[PDB]
């Protein structure tokens, strides 16, 4: 195009295809930080890091 | 305080007593479980003192077991040097540095002028402090009275008879009067305190009657130290505690009968002293409303890390009471590495302890 239009700028073409990270990542990412916070709980109050897998679960 | 023999039978609660030492006590059990409604004549805490050669742990076993108490037995260090699996920590002595090696009271008897000793008596003290609140927490939450052979009020006599007699310095009397300064303004003072009176001579006649291998042959019980605790305790403690404490001078020269002193003790009406608000006798236990009683058995039954977090003042100019980096490293590569203390109680699989993949139950008041 020979023009800078605002209009179509903003106007999705639909040529964007999204990355294989990008609809699977907060999930895992929350899913290894829920089970580290677990991990960090097992470590603080002196039990085993891998002791009650169901609050890790 | 009404005997078994004059009741014909064993006392009856008021109400059930609660579990206290699985269930955590806060201010949402606080408002459906009352605290006031299982108190009676026999919910007095009552501390049994006297010299270090009188029956106290007999003459309280029959006073509990006379006035439907629960009797508490005289600390020791065994309760830190051996775990909850039974394994002796005095083993590990080899592996240790000797500035940071087992002191129980056997080393004292034999060895008084160590430096470990300044240590010894502050960790003597912690055994008094964490047993009087475990007694608090069975009077507040199950209406039983209890009975202590030793009391943490009765602690600073100890410390000044070993600083008379040399050994301990001025930083170490120091320390221990900040850390009673800090920690003994937070629990609640006895209502009785019986001391069985004994002359320093028969203390030392008792000595050499039990014949327990480090009180004989040993320089600690000399006719200076006895003699100075004897004094100590009734020219201090017996007059500070008497302010709050009834207080009960018993003749112990004797073998000593214990129906006349429960007699003694039955004479004595404990309503008296509640008539006057502001009256200094039982001060500590004047809880006029439901909701202070109930304030009062959340500071000890889920408030005990704070005043056992209270221990940690810092006071470095001391060079006895001082870990060194190296050694504390050490010591704890040694220490935290033992079969009974490389994780938590009840979490150790090393000990013997099975379904650990499905274990989250931490615990009430227990030592990480
Ligand atoms: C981002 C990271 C992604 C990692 C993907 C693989 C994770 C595998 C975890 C399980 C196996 C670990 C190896 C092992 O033996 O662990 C036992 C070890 C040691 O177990 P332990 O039984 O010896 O416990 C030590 C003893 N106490 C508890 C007293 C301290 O446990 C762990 O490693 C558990 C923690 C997992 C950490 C995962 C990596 C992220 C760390 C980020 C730090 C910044
Ligand atoms: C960022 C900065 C680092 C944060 C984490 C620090 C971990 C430090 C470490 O390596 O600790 C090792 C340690 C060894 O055990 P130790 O504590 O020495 O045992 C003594 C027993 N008395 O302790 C352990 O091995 C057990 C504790 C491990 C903690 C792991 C935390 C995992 C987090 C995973 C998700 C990370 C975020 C993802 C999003
Ligand atoms: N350094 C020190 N020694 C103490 C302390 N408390 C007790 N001891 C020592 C001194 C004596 O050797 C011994 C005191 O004996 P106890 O008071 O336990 O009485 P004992 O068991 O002899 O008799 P009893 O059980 O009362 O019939 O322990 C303390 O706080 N510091």
């Amino acid at each position: 195009s020979a023009v800078n239009d605002p209009l179509e700028l903003l106007t999705n073409k639909g040529t964007h295809e999204p990355s294989f990270l990008s609809p699977i990542w907060n999930p895992i990412a929350c899913g290894v930080a829920g089970v580290g916070a677990a991990i960090f709980i097992n470590w603080g109050f002196r039990k085993p890091v891998f002791s009650g897998i169901q609050k890790h679960i | 305080i009404s005997g078994k023999t004059m009741r014909g039978g064993p006392r009856v609660p008021k109400a059930a007593p609660y579990p206290y030492k699985t269930k955590k006590y806060s201010v949402f059990n606080a408002i459906f479980d009352k605290t006031s409604k299982r108190f009676d004549e026999n919910s007095k805490v009552i501390c049994v003192e006297g010299p270090i050669a009188a029956g106290k742990s007999k003459f309280a076993k029959e006073l509990a077991e006379e006035l439907d108490m629960e009797y508490y037995p005289a600390v020791d260090l065994d309760l830190i040097y051996i775990n909850s699996y039974g394994y002796d920590m005095r083993k590990l002595d080899p592996q240790l540095p000797p500035s940071c090696r087992s002191y129980d009271v056997r080393n004292f008897c034999l060895d008084p002028s160590h430096d470990l000793a300044a240590q010894f008596q502050i960790r003597m003290y912690m055994l008094r402090y964490s047993q009087y609140i475990d007694a608090l927490q069975h009077v507040l939450s199950t209406g039983q009275g209890v009975v202590l052979e030793r009391s943490p009020y009765s602690d600073f006599v100890f410390m000044e008879a070993m600083f008379r007699q040399g050994y301990l310095s001025r930083g170490a009397r120091s320390v221990y009067n900040e850390l009673r300064q800090n920690t003994i303004g937070e629990l609640l003072k006895p209502h009785l305190v019986i001391y069985l009176d004994l002359p320093v001579d028969a203390v030392k006649k008792q000595i050499k009657a039990r014949n327990v291998d480090y009180e004989v042959q040993s320089k600690v019980f000399s006719d200076a130290y006895l003699s100075d605790l004897e004094q100590l305790y009734k020219q201090q403690y017996l007059k500070d505690i008497s302010t709050h404490a009834e207080l009960l001078i018993y003749d112990w020269t004797a073998g000593g009968e214990t129906e006349v002193v429960v007699e003694d003790i039955e004479r004595i009406d404990f309503n008296q002293f509640e008539a006057d608000i502001h009256n200094k006798k039982m001060l500590d236990w004047r809880f006029p409303l439901e909701a202070e009683w109930c304030e009062a058995r959340i500071k000890y039954c889920h408030e005990k890390p704070d005043l056992m977090n209270y221990f940690n003042v810092p006071r470095f100019d001391v060079p006895e009471l001082v870990r060194s980096a190296d050694d504390g490293k050490v010591w704890r590569d040694v220490w935290f590495n033992a079969p009974g203390m490389k994780y938590r109680p009840g979490y150790n699989a090393d000990m013997g302890d099975e379904g650990l993949l499905t274990k989250t139950k931490i615990g009430i008041n227990q030592g990480i």
